[PDB]
RNA sequence: GAGAAAGCUCCAUGUCUAACAACAUGGCUUUCUCACCA
C-alpha cells in the first residue's frame, strides 16, 4: 500500500464539511428519494448543473485523450458468458456483479459489467498488425454493477447500480517493458487530468486483484466524506485476457503470439461529482467550477435552481 | 399467470390507483367503440360492453360500502347499537372480498384500454400515413452507392463479422471516425438543446415493471421486446426501452410548480430492445440516442405546441447535419396504446434504398400522466395532470447509416457534414492508417 | 448484495372489538449484523 504519489493541499473550511448528498439535494442536482419503486434501490437522477457536470467531464478526458491519439471506440452494452469468463469475472457464482438475463427468454446474455468486457470481446480471436501497436483505444459507456454494498453508507452516491466510466484500453508488444511503460503512461495522463481538475489524490500501489499482474489506485480526498476514496484503478494484464479468449498479434516474422492488455479508467461520473463538490463547496452551500471545465458548464459559479423543487403526493407521507 | 403490477402496486399502497378515462367515454358508446376499433388496439369493441359493465356493478358496490360505513361512523360516534354495530361489521367484511375481487377484475380488462385518438391522425397503416414535408434532395450519384455496412467494413469503423460468440446476433462495433462521429452527434444535439434552455438530465437505465407499464409498454408477454433480468438473481427489473421511460419513472407521483411548466429535459442513455434486416444497423438490439421530453401544461393546446416545438427541434438538427428527410404523420393504427399524436421522420438511405424511421415524438397528454399520477399542483393550490410530450432528437446507427451512405464516394472516403467537422476535425475521412484486424479463429 | 431487528424519520391489507388501540402480513424510514469492490 506504499504512496508512490501527493499532489495538491487540502482544502480549509471554516465551516464543518457538507455531505454530497446534502449539497447536491439543497441545490436539487440529484434527487434520491422514494427512488425504490421506480429505480430500484441505490439508483440516482443527476438533473441541472449536475448533468452537465457528467457530460463536460466525460467530453473534457475524451479530447484529452484523443488529442494524445487515442483511438475511440464503442462497445455492445450485452456480452456474452464466454466474454465475461475471458476477462475474469465469473456469473456462474451466487453473489455476482453481473446482472444475468433471464434464461427462458434469452440465452447466455449479460449486461456489460464496465467497459473493458466489451473492448477484450472485441479483440478476440483476431491478429493486430505489428506496425500499430501499442494500439489504446477509449470507450465511453454505461457500466452496471450488479451488487453495491448497503451495510456503509448506503444512502449514498458513491456507489451506484449504474455509474458512466470512460474506459481505456491498450494492446502492446510482446514486451514485458512495453506493457509496463504503457500503463505508466497511462498512469501519467490520468493523473495530469486529475491535476488538470484540482483534486488532491494520493496514488497508491495495491498488492499483489489476480487478474491483473500490477495495480496502481488513485483515491481523491473528498471533504465532506471526510475520509481518503477510491477514484480510478488501473491494473495491468500479462498474457491473461487473450491467452483466455485466444487473442494473438502477428509480429514481423509471422509467428503467432499474445499480446498484453493494459485497462485503466479515464473518470468516473460519480466518485468525481462526489469531490468536485465538496472540495468547492460555500458557506451559502454554492459550489464553485474549477476553470478547466468553466466552458464546458459556461457558469462560473452554481446557485440555488430557480425552478421549484419537486414535492411529494405519493400515499406514503404522514397526513 | 397472468397480472398487472400496477393494480398489484395499488393493492399493497406503493402508489395512488390509477384514475381511469372509462367514465369519461362512458357517455356516449358508439364514439368510443368507433375510437378503439380504429386504433385496433389489443382490446377490441366487441369485450367493451363487459368491462362496462364490471365498472357498474363496481360503483354500485362502492357506494354501498360508502353508506355502510357512514351508518358504522354515525352509531360508534354516538355510542362514543352495539348488535347493530357488530352486523354491520359483518355485513362489511363479507361484502369486501367481493368488492376487491371485482375491482381487480375491472382494472385488469379496463388497463389494456388506449387511449384518445386525436382527430387529424389518419387511419391506416404505415403506408397509409401522410407525409407532412420533405426536406432536402437525394444527393446525384455517378455510380451505385454502397450499403452502409461494407463501407463500414471496408473503413473499419464498423465491425459486424463473427459476432456472434462475443455479442451475439446483431450486434455492432463502433471504431475511429464511426466512433468519433457518433459522439459528435450526440454532443452536437446535446450542445443545440442547451443553448435551447433544455435541462439536461440522466436516467437509470434499469427501470422497475410498473413505470414500464405506465408508460404504456407491455413489460411481460410471449412476443414481449422488452429484456427482464433474471427473477432469482433479481427482481420485478427490466432494462429500459427508451430514455423517456425512465424520465417518466423520476416524475412519478411528484408535483412540479405551475411557474415551472413547460419542463424540458434532455437524457443521453442506452436503450436495449429485444426486437425478436439479417445484416447492417437498421436493427440493433441496443443503442445510444439522446432523448428530449418534457412535461406541459394542463392545457392541451400547451401539450400540442410543445409536441410542435419539439418538431422543429428535430427538423433543424436534421436540417444542420444537411441528411434528406421527410416528416410523414403515423396513423392510427400504429399510434399504439400511450400515444396520442405520433409524428414519424425517415431520413433518406441511399444503400438501403427506402427511408428509414429514425425520430418518434408521442403525446401522452392523459395516458402517462394518468397511469403515473404525474400531476402539477396550480397557485391556489389543486392538482391537475399534466401532458407529456416524448420525442427522439437522434439516434446513432440510424443517423450513422444516412450519413455514412449520403457521403460516400468514389473512392471510397465519406465526406464530413460542416457541423460535425469541428468535432471530427477532418473534413472528410480517408482509409484508416491502422491495419485491420485479421481473424485467427479456427 | 444477503440476513435480522425496531417504529418512526410512519403508509397500506387483515384477525377480536360499538369503535380508538393492541397483535399479525407486507410497504417505507432508520438502526444492527455477515459479505464483494474485477
Ligand atoms: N458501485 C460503483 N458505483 C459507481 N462507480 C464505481 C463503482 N465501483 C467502481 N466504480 C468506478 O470504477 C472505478 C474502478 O473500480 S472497478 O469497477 O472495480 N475497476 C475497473 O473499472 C477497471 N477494471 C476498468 O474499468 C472506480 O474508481 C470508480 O470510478
Ligand atoms: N431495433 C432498433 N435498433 C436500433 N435503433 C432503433 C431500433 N428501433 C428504433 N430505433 C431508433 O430509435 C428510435 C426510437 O423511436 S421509438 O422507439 O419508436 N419512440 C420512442 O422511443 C419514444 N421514447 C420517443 O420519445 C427510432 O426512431 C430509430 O431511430
Amino acid at each position: 500500500a506504499r504512496v508512490l504519489h501527493m499532489v495538491g493541499d487540502k482544502p480549509v473550511f471554516s465551516f464543518q464539511p457538507r455531505g454530497h448528498l446534502e449539497i447536491g439535494e439543497k441545490l436539487d442536482i440529484i434527487r434520491q428519494k422514494r427512488l425504490s419503486h421506480v429505480s430500484g434501490h441505490r439508483s440516482y437522477y443527476l438533473r441541472g448543473a449536475g448533468a452537465l457536470l457528467q457530460h463536460g467531464l466525460v467530453n473534457f478526458t475524451f479530447n484529452k485523450l484523443l488529442r494524445r491519439g487515442f483511438t475511440p471506440m464503442t462497445v455492445p452494452d450485452l456480452l456474452r458468458g464466454a466474454v465475461f469468463e475471458g476477462c475474469g469475472m465469473t456469473p456462474n457464482a451466487n453473489p455476482s456483479q453481473i446482472y444475468n438475463i433471464d434464461p427462458a427468454r434469452f440465452k447466455d446474455l449479460n449486461l456489460a459489467g464496465t467497459a473493458e468486457v466489451g473492448l477484450a470481446g472485441y479483440f478476440m480471436d483476431h491478429t493486430v498488425a505489428f506496425r500499430d501497436l501499442p494500439v489504446r483505444m477509449v470507450c465511453s459507456s454505461t457500466c452496471y454493477r450488479a451488487e453495491t454494498n448497503t451495510g456503509q453508507e448506503p444512502r449514498g452516491l458513491y456507489r451506484v447500480h449504474h455509474f458512466t466510466k470512460v474506459e481505456m484500453f491498450g494492446v502492446t508488444g510482446p514486451g514485458l517493458e512495453q506493457s509496463s511503460q504503457l500503463l505508466e503512461e497511462f498512469l501519467s495522463l490520468q493523473m495530469e487530468i486529475l491535476t488538470e481538475l484540482g483534486l488532491h489524490f494520493r496514488v497508491l500501489d495495491m498488492p499483489t486483484g489476480l487478474p491483473a499482474y500490477r495495480k496502481f489506485d488513485i483515491e481523491a480526498w473528498m471533504p465532506g466524506r471526510g475520509r481518503f476514496g477510491e477514484v480510478t484503478s488501473a491494473s495491468n494484464c500479462t498474457d491473461f485476457q487473450s491467452r483466455r479468449l485466444h487473442i494473438m498479434f502477428q509480429t514481423e516474422a509471422g509467428e503467432l503470439q499474445f499480446a498484453h492488455t493494459v485497462n485503466a479508467t479515464a473518470c468516473a461520473v460519480p466518485r468525481l461529482l462526489i469531490a468536485l463538490l465538496e472540495s468547492n463547496q460555500q458557506k451559502d452551500g454554492s459550489v464553485l467550477v474549477p476553470p478547466a471545465l468553466q466552458s464546458y458548464l459556461g457558469t462560473d459559479r452554481i446557485t440555488a435552481p430557480t425552478h421549484v423543487p419537486l414535492q411529494y403526493i405519493g400515499p406514503n407521507q404522514p397526513r | 399467470r397472468n397480472r398487472n403490477l400496477l393494480y398489484e402496486y395499488a393493492r399493497e399502497g406503493y402508489s395512488a390507483l390509477p384514475q381511469l378515462d372509462i367514465e369519461r367515454f362512458c357517455a356516449c358508446p358508439e364514439e368510443a367503440a368507433h375510437a378503439l376499433e380504429l386504433r385496433k388496439g389489443e382490446l377490441r369493441s366487441a369485450d367493451l360492453p363487459a368491462i362496462i359493465s364490471t365498472w357498474q356493478e363496481l360503483r354500485q358496490l362502492q357506494e354501498q360500502i360508502r353508506s355502510l360505513e357512514e351508518e358504522k361512523a354515525a352509531v360508534t360516534e354516538a355510542v362514543r347499537l352495539r348488535a347493530r354495530g357488530r352486523e354491520i361489521r359483518k355485513e362489511l367484511v363479507h361484502l369486501y372480498p367481493r368488492e376487491a375481487q371485482l375491482e381487480e377484475q375491472f382494472y385488469l380488462q379496463a388497463l389494456k384500454l388506449p387511449n384518445q385518438t386525436h382527430p387529424d391522425v389518419p387511419v391506416g397503416d404505415e403506408s397509409q400515413a401522410r407525409v407532412l414535408h420533405m426536406v432536402g434532395d437525394k444527393p446525384v450519384f455517378s455510380f451505385q452507392p454502397r450499403g452502409h455496412l461494407e463501407i463500414g467494413e471496408k473503413l473499419d469503423i464498423i465491425r459486424q463479422k463473427r459476432l456472434s460468440h462475443v455479442s451475439g446476433h446483431r450486434s455492432y462495433y463502433l471504431r475511429g471516425a464511426g466512433a468519433l462521429l457518433q459522439h459528435g452527434l450526440v454532443n452536437f444535439t446535446f450542445n443545440k438543446l442547451l443553448r435551447r434552455g433544455f435541462t439536461p438530465m440522466t436516467v437509470p437505465d434499469l427501470l422497475r415493471g410498473a413505470v414500464f407499464e405506465g408508460c404504456g409498454m407491455t413489460p411481460n408477454a410471449n412476443p414481449s421486446q422488452i429484456y427482464n433480468i433474471d427473477p432469482a438473481r433479481f427482481k420485478d427489473l427490466n432494462l429500459a426501452g427508451t430514455a423517456e421511460v425512465g424520465l417518466a419513472g423520476y416524475f412519478m407521483d411528484h408535483t412540479v410548480a405551475f411557474r415551472d411548466l413547460p419542463v424540458r429535459m434532455v437524457c443521453s442513455s442506452t436503450c436495449y430492445r429485444a426486437e425478436t434486416e439479417p445484416r447492417g444497423l437498421y436493427r440493433v438490439h441496443h443503442f445510444t440516442k439522446v432523448e428530449m421530453f418534457g412535461v406541459t401544461g394542463p392545457g392541451l393546446e400547451q401539450s400540442s405546441q410543445l409536441l410542435e416545438e419539439f418538431l422543429s427541434l428535430q427538423m433543424e438538427i436534421l436540417t444542420e447535419l444537411g441528411l434528406h428527410f421527410r416528416v410523414l404523420d403515423m396513423p392510427t393504427q400504429e399510434l399504439g396504446l400511450p400515444a396520442y399524436r405520433k409524428f414519424d421522420i425517415e431520413a433518406w438511405m441511399p444503400g438501403r434504398g427506402r427511408f428509414g424511421e429514425v425520430t418518434s415524438a408521442s403525446n401522452c397528454t392523459d395516458f402517462q400522466s394518468r397511469r403515473l399520477h404525474i400531476m402539477f399542483q396550480t397557485e391556489a393550490g389543486e392538482l391537475q395532470f399534466a401532458h407529456t410530450v416524448n420525442a427522439t432528437a437522434c439516434a446513432v446507427p440510424r443517423l450513422l447509416i444516412a450519413l455514412l451512405e449520403s457521403n460516400q464516394q468514389k473512392d471510397g472516403s465519406v465526406l464530413v457534414p460542416p457541423a460535425l467537422q469541428s468535432y471530427l476535425g477532418t473534413d472528410r475521412i480517408t482509409a484508416p492508417t491502422h491495419v485491420p484486424l485479421q481473424y485467427i479463429g479456427p
